[PDB]
C-alpha cells in the first residue's frame, strides 16, 4: 500500500523498463495479458506497490513510458510483455532528440513534458499512499537524459517529500557508444545531483565484465544487461512487496544510505550470479553470498570499490535466513576490510531481510554502496567534458537549441564540487 | 518482435557454438583468453 | 513517420539511383512491377490506395537520356512518371549552363514535385542529394536546388553523397572548375556531406572483389550498399539506434566541417566469402583500413574527428565494443586531442540485403564507417591546384562566362575554397 | 532411506516440530510414497529445504541465473531462427520457366549470358580460371551436371531449365560437352552476349 | 665446489679437444663413416 | 590451448605436409573437406563458424606449381586460400636467391599470415617448421623465416624437421653448399633440429616395407607418422605424458647439441604383419636397430646422449621399463658417462592410425625413437668436406655471390660447422 510510480525514459530506459515490468510480472504471477496465474496468495499481498487492477482480474503497471521518437516503444509493444501497459501511459513525441540533451530538455522537450507530467499527476493521485517514483534512464543520451531530468524536477517540485529514485545508465568508461556522451552525462548529473533523493549508477561494461565473467557468456545482447538491472530494481524493492523478518523500505535504505544529502550516488550489485555450469557446484549459503556480494567483480559500476571508501553499504537480503549468520557475515566484512569502510561511522552496513526469495533461489541479496569509489567515473566523465568543452566540439548543436554556454561551466562546476565531496570524505578521518 | 527474436536467437546459437567461433578467445576481448 | 525524399541530379545521380532503388527494392521485398506479394517502407516509398509502392524520389537531369534509360528500363512501372523531370539540353559540363541558364526551370519544376512529395510524409528526416560534383547538370543544377532548398524548407537535414573527382584519373577536363564552383555551393547549404571518389571505388573493386574491370553499375552497388546500410536505422529496428538527426550531433563538430568520408566492409565476392572468419573486429578492422576507404585520401596523413559506425546484422554490442577499443588502442589510428570519445555505434538487426546477380557475397555482418576526419583537407589540397594551374592561363573560362558568369564567381569559389583549406588546418591542429 | 509416512510423523515428533497431528499429517503428504512409503529421507529433506513460495517458474524473464533474457511466452522453442520477410528475388528479366519463340526468353537468354560474360572477364584469363575451375574431372569437356555445379558457384539465381538452355546454346556439336573454344565463344566479352541484349526487337 | 671439480675437469677437457686438430677429426670420422657405406653397400644388410 | 603452428617451405616441406595433414585428418576424423560429422583437433585444427576445421599450418612457397597442387588437389576446401602462399620465381636452389633476393616479400606475408594464426590461439606450445636442407626454398627461406620468428614470437620453441642430403645419393650439385649454409641458419634459431636422409628412408622402405622402388610419396608417408607420433601426446591423453616445451628439457643437453635422429619402429607391410610378436622390447630393440634410422649413420660410431622414446599403442610402463633396461644392458649400444639415465619414456593411449593406400600394416604398438648422439657428427664431417671440395675451386660460388651473398659467409657457416664438429667431439668426450 505504499506505491511506486515506474517512469522509463529514452531507449535505454524504455527497454529496461520493458524488462523490468516482465520481471516483476513474473515474480507476482502476471501473464502478458494481465491476468494473475501464479496461484500463491504472497504474489497477491502487495501487487498494489505496482500494479492497478482493472475491470477484471487484469492488473496495469503503474509505469509511464517516454520517448521522443515512436519506434522504441512500438519495439515495446511487440515485446512479450507489451500488452500489459496501459496505452494511455506511452507518451512520444515526433521527431526524437539527436543525443542532444539539450533537445530533450527545453526544444522539444518542453512540448511533452506537460502531458508527461498530466500522465504521472493522474497516477500518482490514483495511488493510496505514494513511496515515490523510480526512473530509468541513460547518461549520455539525447531523450532519455534530458527528458528524464527534466521530469525528475518536475516531480520534486510537485511531490517535495515523495522518495525520488533513480536508475542512470552512465556512459561506460573504456568505450564510449556516442561522441557527446560527456556532454549529456555532466549535464544530467548536475540535474540529478539537486532533484533525485537517490541514484542508481551503472556501466554497460561493468554489466559486460560481470556477465561474461561470472555468468560467462560469450555473445550478451543488451537483453542480458537489462535483466541483471531488472534483478537490481526487483530487489531493491522486493522488502516493501514481501514480508520480512527485517523489512526496510526505500526511505528506510535512504536514510541509511546517504549520509548528506549531495553524496546520494550508489553502485549496486546482485547476488548470487552464478554461471549455469558451476550452478549445481556452488554452494548457497549466507558467508557464499556476502562473499560474492563485496566483491569487486560483482559491482555494476565500472569503478570499483577498492579505490575508494565505503561510506555506507545496504544489503537486502531475501530468502528464510539466520539474521545472525547475516549480522555476523557482514560485521565480519567491516572488521577484515575496515581499510576499505570510513573510520567515522561505527556500523557502514544496514542489513535487511525478507522472507520471499527470488523465484527459484533459495536465497539472494542486493547490495547497494554509496562509496567513494564514484568519484573516479566522475573525474573521467569531467576529463572527457573538459577536452571537448576547450575546444566547444559538438557545442553548437546545444548552443543552437537555446542553451547558454554558463550552463556548461555551472554543471561542470557542480559535478567537481561532488568529486570534491567525495574525496574529503574518503581522506577524512574522525576528530 | 520476428527481428528481435530472430537477433537475439542468433546470438543465443553463436554464443552455444563458441562455447568467428575464436573470437571469445581474443586477448583483447577477455584476458584469460 | 521516418520519410526521407531521396533526389537523384545528374548522370551519375541517376545511375546511382537506379543501383539504389533497386536495392531498396530487393530489401523491401517490392517487385519491379510497384507492389509487393510492416510500414518498413515508409520510408523510401508511399504505398496508394491500389497497394502499389512508388518511391518517394526525384530523378532530375537536364540531358533525356539517361532518365529515359529509367523509363525503358526493368523499373517502369516503378517510378512516377512526373517524378522522372528530364531537361532538353545538356549542361555540357558547364556550371553555368547548369546553374545560370537552363538550370532555372528544371529546378523550379523540381522544387514543385518536391513540395508534393513532402506533403505526402508526416516526418521527413531529410533529403538524400545524390549528384556528381564535376559536371554542369550534377554540379549547377544540384547546387541550385540545395540552396533553394535551404531558402525554402530550412532546417531539414540535406544529406549530399557527392562524387568528387579522382586525384590523379578523371574523365572530363573543366572537373576541377565546376567542381570548385559546386564545392563553394554546398559548403554552406547542405549538412553531411559524403565524399565519394571513382579512384578509391574501383581500387576497392579491384582488390576486395577482385575486378580489374570495374564499371559504374558496380561503383554503383557499392555506393547503394553504403547508403543502405546508412539509413538502414530508420526502417528496420535494432540496439542502438542511429538517426539522420543524430548523424550531424554525432559527427560535426563545427558547422563548416561536415565532409565525411565512407568505407564499406566486408566487400567480399562469391568465392571469397565463408572462408575467412568476417568477426566484428576484423570488419571493424578491415573497415579502418585505408585501403578499404571510398575517398582517395589516406587517413593516417590526418586524425580522425569522429568515427560514426553502422552495424548491420549478428552484431552483439560486446563484440563491437572490443573491436572499437582495439582501434582505439591501435597506434596509427589517430584521433584529435579535443574528441576522446570521438565514437558513435549503431547496430541493427537487419543483415544487409545482396543484389542478385551482383559480385557482393551474402554476409551476416556489415559495417558502414563514416569518419569526419582532417585528412579530408588533402583532397581540396589536389582540386585547388588543378584549379588553379588552369585558372592562371584563363582556360575555358570563356565557356563558362558565355552562360552568365563572372571571373569574380571562380575567385571567391578559389578564396572559400583556400579558408576551408585554413580550417581543416585548424580544426586538425592543436 | 525408505521410511514410511508413520516413521516420518514419529521422526518430525521426535525432531520437536511443535505441529499439530492434522499439520504433521499435511507436512507428510508433502511428500508422496512411491511403491509403499518408499519416500526416503533426502527426498523429504529436499522437499522442505527450499520451500520456493511465488510458485516458481512462471511466464516471464525471472533470476538471472536461473532463466535467460527471453520471456517464456517467448521461449521454450526456437523459432524465428533463420527468419526471411522477404524471400530472395531472382534477376529481373529472367524466366523461371522456359518458353519457345517468346521474346521475354530471348531477353532472359541475353540478360543471363550477359551477367554471366560480366562475370567473367573480370581481369585477364578469368575465363580460363573459371573453365579450368568448373569441371573436377581431367578432361576439358564441361560435363551438364558440371555446368550447373559452376553456374551455382557463381553468385547467379538461375533455374535449372535456364542453365540447361545455356548448355544447349553453347555449342555442344551435338556432343553434349562444352569444349573451351565454344565456352569462350559465346562467354566472350561483348560479342554475342552484347548483341542478344541490344537486338531487342528481333 | 667449482675450482676443485668443474673448474679442473673443464681445463682437463680442454687442452684435449683443444689438443685434437680439426683435420684429424674430419679424418677420423672420414674413415669411420667410409667403412661403415662400404660394408652398406657390399653386405645385403647391416646389424648391431 | 595446446596451439602448434605448422609451417612447410619448399617442396620437400609442401609435400611432407600433404602426408602430415592427410595422416591428421585421417586420426581426427576430420574429412578433407574441412569438417567432421573431445577437442582434441585443437593442437591442429581450429573450428570455424560452420563447422568446419581449418588446420594452423602455412603452405609457404617461391614456386607456384607445388602450391596450386595443392590447390586442385583433395584438400583444396581444407586449408585457407590465404595460408597457400605461392611465390612468382623458384630459387633455383639458390640460398642466396631464397634468402636475400626473392625470399623478403613473400617471408614477410609469411610473417602477416602467422602472426593471424597465432592471434587464433590462446596458448601456443610452438612451431613445427617442414623445410628441405639442400635447396633454396628450403634453406634460404626457411633460415630467413626462423630468424624473423625469432627475432618476434621470442620464446615459442621452434622445432625444425629438416632433410639433408643423403650421404652419396644426391639430386642436386649445390646440395653440400646450401647445406652448409642452412645450417649455420639453424644453428642458432632452431631449438631441436631433426635428421632426415633420404637414403635412409630409401633404405628402410627397401628392407622393412620390402619396396624395390621406394619413392617421394612413401617417404613423405613415413616422416608423417614420425610426426605424428611424436605430437600425439598433445592431442591424446596416455600413462607418461610429454610435451612439446619438455622436448628440450629431456632432450637437448646443451643448446648447440640440438640435432636428432629419428627411428621409427615397427615398419612392416601387411603381409608381413601379424607374424612376429611386435611386443615392446622386440620394437624397442628395432628402433635402436642402426637400419630403423632415419639418417645413413651408424649409431656405434658414436656414444648417445639423450633418447625420448615416444610409445603409441597397447604399451605398459613395465614394457617400457623392461625394454629400457635391456637397452641399457646391452653392450653395443653405448651412452655417455656424464648422463646415466639419458631416457625420457612416454606412452600414449592411441595406437597409430594407417592412411588407406599406404605400406604401413595396423600395428597395435609403435615406437618413435628421438635421440641426441655424438655420432651425427660424422654426417656432418661428409658434408663437411662436400663442401670443402667444392669451395676450394668456388664451384657455383658465382651463383651465390650474384643474389647478394660473400666468400666470408660461405666461411663463416663452414667454420660454424667445423666449430660444431668440435662440440661434438667436446661433448662425446669425458
Ligand atoms: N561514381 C559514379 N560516377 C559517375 C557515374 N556516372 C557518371 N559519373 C561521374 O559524373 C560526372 C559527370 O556527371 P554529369 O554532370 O551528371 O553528366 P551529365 O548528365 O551528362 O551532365 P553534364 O556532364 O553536366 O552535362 C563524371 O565526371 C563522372 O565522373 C557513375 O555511374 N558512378
Ligand atoms: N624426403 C623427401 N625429400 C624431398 C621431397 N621433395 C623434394 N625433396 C628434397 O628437397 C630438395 C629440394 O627441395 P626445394 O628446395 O624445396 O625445391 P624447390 O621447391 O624447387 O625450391 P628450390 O629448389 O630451392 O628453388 C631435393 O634435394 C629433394 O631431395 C619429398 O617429397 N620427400
Ligand atoms: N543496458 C542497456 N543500455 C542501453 C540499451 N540501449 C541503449 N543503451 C545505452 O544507453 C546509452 C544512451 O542511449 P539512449 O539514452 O537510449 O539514447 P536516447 O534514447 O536517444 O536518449 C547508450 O550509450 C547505450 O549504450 C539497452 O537496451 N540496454
Amino acid at each position: 500500500m505504499r506505491e511506486i510510480v515506474h517512469i522509463q525514459g529514452g531507449q535505454c530506459g524504455n527497454q529496461i523498463g520493458a524488462k523490468f515490468w516482465e520481471v516483476v510480472s513474473d515474480e507476482h504471477g502476471i501473464d502478458p495479458t494481465g491476468t494473475y496465474h501464479g496461484d500463491s496468495d504472497l504474489q497477491l499481498e502487495r501487487i498494489n506497490v505496482y500494479f492497478n487492477e482493472a475491470t477484471g482480474g487484469r492488473y496495469v503497471p503503474r509505469a509511464i513510458l517516454m520517448d521522443l521518437e515512436p519506434g522504441t516503444m512500438d519495439s515495446v509493444r511487440s515485446g512479450p510483455y507489451g500488452q500489459i501497459f496501459r496505452p494511455d501511459n506511452f507518451v512520444f513525441g515526433q521527431t526524437g532528440a539527436g543525443n542532444n540533451w539539450a533537445k530533450g530538455h527545453y526544444t522539444e522537450g518542453a512540448e511533452l513534458i506537460d502531458s508527461v507530467l498530466d500522465v504521472v499527476r493522474k497516477e500518482a493521485e490514483s495511488c493510496d499512499c505514494l513511496q515515490g517514483f523510480q526512473v530509468c534512464h541513460s547518461l549520455g543520451g539525447g531523450t532519455g537524459s534530458g527528458m528524464g531530468t527534466l521530469l525528475i524536477s518536475k516531480i520534486r517540485e510537485e511531490y517535495p517529500d515523495r522518495m525520488m529514485l533513480t536508475f542512470s545508465v552512465v556512459p561506460s568508461p573504456k568505450v564510449s557508444d556516442t561522441v557527446v556522451e560527456p556532454y549529456n552525462a555532466t549535464l544530467s548529473v548536475h540535474q540529478l545531483v539537486e532533484n533525485a533523493d537517490e541514484c542508481m549508477v551503472l556501466d554497460n561494461e561493468a554489466l559486460y565484465d560481470i556477465c561474461f565473467r561470472t555468468l560467462k557468456l560469450t555473445t550478451p545482447t543488451f537483453g542480458d544487461l537489462n535483466h541483471l538491472i531488472s534483478a537490481v530494481m526487483s530487489g531493491i524493492t522486493c522488502c516493501l512487496r514481501f514480508p520480512g523478518q527485517l523489512n526496510a523500505d526505500l526511505r528506510k535504505l535512504a536514510v541509511n544510505l546517504i549520509p548528506f544529502p549531495r553524496l546520494h550516488f550508489f553502485m549496486v550489485g546482485f547476488t548470487p550470479l552464478t554461471s549455469r555450469g558451476s550452478q549445481q557446484y556452488r554452494a548457497l549459503t549466507v558467508p557464499e553470498l556476502t562473499q560474492q556480494m563485496w566483491d569487486a567483480k560483482n559491482m555494476m559500476c565500472a569503478a570499483d570499490p577498492r579505490h575508494g571508501r565505503y561510506l555506507t553499504a545496504s544489503a537486502l537480503f531475501r530468502g528464510r535466513m539466520s539474521t545472525k549468520e547475516v549480522d555476523e557475515q557482514m560485521l565480519n566484512v567491516q572488521n577484515k576490510n575496515s581499510s576499505y569502510f570510513v573510520e567515522w561511522i561505527p556500523n557502514n552496513v544496514k542489513s535487511s531481510v525478507c522472507d520471499i526469495p527470488p523465484k527459484g533461489l533459495k536465497m539472494s541479496a542486493t547490495f547497494i554502496g554509496n562509496s567513494t569509489a564514484i568519484q573516479e567515473m566522475f573525474k573521467r566523465v569531467s576529463e572527457q567534458f573538459t577536452a571537448m568543452f576547450r575546444r566547444k566540439a559538438f557545442l553548437h548543436w546545444y548552443t543552437g537549441e537555446g542553451m547558454d554556454e554558463m550552463e556548461f561551466t555551472e554543471a561542470e562546476s557542480n559535478m567537481n564540487d561532488l568529486v570534491s565531496e567525495y574525496q574529503q570524505y574518503q581522506d577524512a578521518s574522525a576528530e | 518482435r520476428a527481428t528481435k527474436q530472430r537477433y537475439e536467437e542468433r546470438a543465443e546459437m553463436y554464443d552455444r557454438t563458441r562455447q568467428p567461433f575464436h573470437e571469445h578467445q581474443l586477448e583483447a576481448a577477455n584476458t584469460p583468453a | 513517420m521516418r520519410e526521407v525524399i531521396s533526389i537523384h541530379i545528374g548522370q551519375a545521380g541517376i545511375q546511382v539511383g537506379n543501383a539504389c532503388w533497386e536495392l531498396y527494392c530487393l530489401e523491401h521485398g517490392i517487385q519491379p512491377d510497384g507492389q509487393m506479394p510492416d510500414d518498413a517502407f515508409n520510408t523510401f516509398f508511399s504505398e496508394t490506395g491500389a497497394g502499389k509502392h512508388v518511391p518517394r524520389c526525384i530523378f532530375l537531369d537536364l540531358e533525356p537520356t539517361v532518365v529515359d534509360e529509367v523509363r525503358t528500363g526493368t523499373y517502369r512501372q516503378l517510378f512516377h512518371p512526373e517524378q522522372l523531370i528530364s531537361g532538353k539540353e545538356d549542361a555540357a559540363n558547364n556550371f553555368a549552363r547548369g546553374h545560370y541558364t537552363i538550370g532555372k526551370e528544371i529546378v523550379d519544376l523540381a522544387l514543385d514535385r518536391i513540395r508534393k512529395l513532402a506533403d505526402n510524409c508526416t516526418g521527413l528526416q531529410g533529403f538524400l542529394v545524390f549528384n556528381a560534383v564535376g559536371g554542369g547538370t550534377g554540379s549547377g543544377l544540384g547546387s541550385l536546388l540545395l540552396e533553394r532548398l535551404s531558402v525554402d524548407y530550412g532546417k531539414k537535414s540535406k544529406l549530399g553523397f557527392t562524387v568528387y573527382p579522382s586525384p590523379q584519373v578523371s574523365t572530363a577536363v573543366v572537373e576541377p572548375y565546376n567542381s570548385v564552383l559546386s564545392t563553394h555551393s554546398l559548403l554552406e547549404h547542405t549538412d553531411v556531406a559524403v565524399m565519394l571518389d571513382n579512384e578509391a571505388i574501383y581500387d576497392i573493386c579491384r582488390r576486395s572483389l577482385d575486378i580489374e574491370r570495374p564499371t559504374y553499375t558496380n561503383l554503383n552497388r557499392l555506393i547503394a550498399q553504403v547508403i543502405s546500410s546508412l539509413t538502414a536505422s530508420l526502417r528496420f529496428d535494432g540496439a542502438l539506434n542511429v538517426d539522420i538527426t543524430e548523424f550531424q550531433t554525432n559527427l560535426v563538430p563545427y558547422p563548416r566541417i561536415h565532409f565525411m568520408l565512407s568505407s564499406y566492409a566486408p566487400i567480399i565476392s562469391a568465392e571469397k566469402a565463408y572462408h575467412e572468419q568476417l568477426s566484428v573486429a576484423e570488419i571493424t578492422n578491415a573497415a579502418f583500413e585505408p585501403a578499404s576507404m571510398m575517398v582517395k585520401c589516406d587517413p593516417r596523413h590526418g586524425k580522425y574527428m569522429a568515427c560514426c559506425l553502422m552495424y548491420r546484422g549478428d552484431v552483439v554490442p560486446k563484440d563491437v565494443n572490443a573491436s572499437v577499443a582495439t582501434i582505439k588502442t591501435k597506434r596509427t589510428i589517430q584521433f584529435v586531442d579535443w574528441c576522446p570519445t570521438g565514437f558513435k555505434c549503431g547496430i541493427n538487426y537487419q543483415p544487409p540485403t545482396v543484389v542478385p546477380g551482383g559480385d557482393l557475397a551474402k554476409v551476416q555482418r556489415a559495417v558502414c564507417m563514416i569518419s569526419n576526419s582532417t585528412a579530408i583537407g588533402e583532397i581540396f589540397s589536389r582540386l585547388d591546384h588543378k584549379f588553379d594551374l588552369m585558372y592562371a592561363k584563363r582556360a575555358f573560362v570563356h565557356w563558362y562566362v558565355g552562360e552568365g558568369m563572372e571571373e569574380g564567381e571562380f575567385s571567391e569559389a578559389r578564396e572559400d575554397l583556400a579558408a576551408l583549406e585554413k580550417d581543416f588546418e585548424e580544426v586538425g591542429a592543436e | 532411506g525408505l521410511l514410511t509416512p508413520d516413521q516420518l510423523r514419529s521422526a518430525l515428533d521426535r525432531l520437536h516440530t511443535g505441529l499439530d497431528a492434522a499439520e504433521k499429517d499435511r507436512i507428510v503428504a508433502r511428500v508422496a510414497p512411491a511403491q509403499h512409503g518408499k519416500v526416503h529421507y533426502m527426498d523429504f529433506i529436499r522437499s522442505l529445504e527450499s520451500p520456493q513460495p511465488l510458485g516458481g517458474p512462471g511466464l516471464g524473464v525471472g533470476f538471472p541465473g536461473v532463466t535467460p533474457q527471453r520471456a517464456a511466452a517467448a521461449g521454450t522453442a526456437p523459432t524465428f531462427w533463420n527468419w526471411q520477410r522477404h524471400k530472395k528475388q531472382h534477376v529481373p528479366g529472367l524466366l523461371e520457366e522456359v518458353r519457345e519463340g517468346t521474346f521475354e526468353q530471348a531477353q532472359s537468354d541475353a540478360l543471363l549470358t550477359s551477367l554471366m560474360s560480366t562475370k567473367l572477364n573480370q581481369y585477364r584469363d578469368k575465363l580460363r580460371l573459371i573453365f579450368r575451375q568448373m569441371d573436377g574431372n581431367r578432361n576439358s569437356l564441361i560435363d551438364r551436371e558440371e555446368f550447373i555445379r559452376g553456374i551455382a558457384k557463381l553468385r547467379i539465381n538461375v533455374s535449372k531449365a535456364q542453365v540447361e538452355r545455356l548448355f544447349d546454346l553453347c555449342d555442344v556439336d551435338k556432343s553434349g560437352e562444352l569444349d573451351y573454344e565454344e565456352f569462350v565463344n559465346r562467354f566472350e566479352e561483348n560479342g554475342l552476349a552484347s548483341a542478344a541484349r541490344n537486338q531487342t526487337r528481333a | 665446489w667449482s675450482t676443485q671439480v668443474f673448474d679442473t675437469i673443464q681445463g682437463r677437457l680442454q687442452a684435449a679437444v683443444d689438443a685434437r686438430d680439426p683435420a684429424a677429426i674430419e679424418s677420423r670420422l672420414k674413415t669411420q663413416y667410409d667403412q661403415y657405406l662400404h660394408t652398406t653397400n657390399t653386405k645385403v644388410a647391416v646389424f648391431r
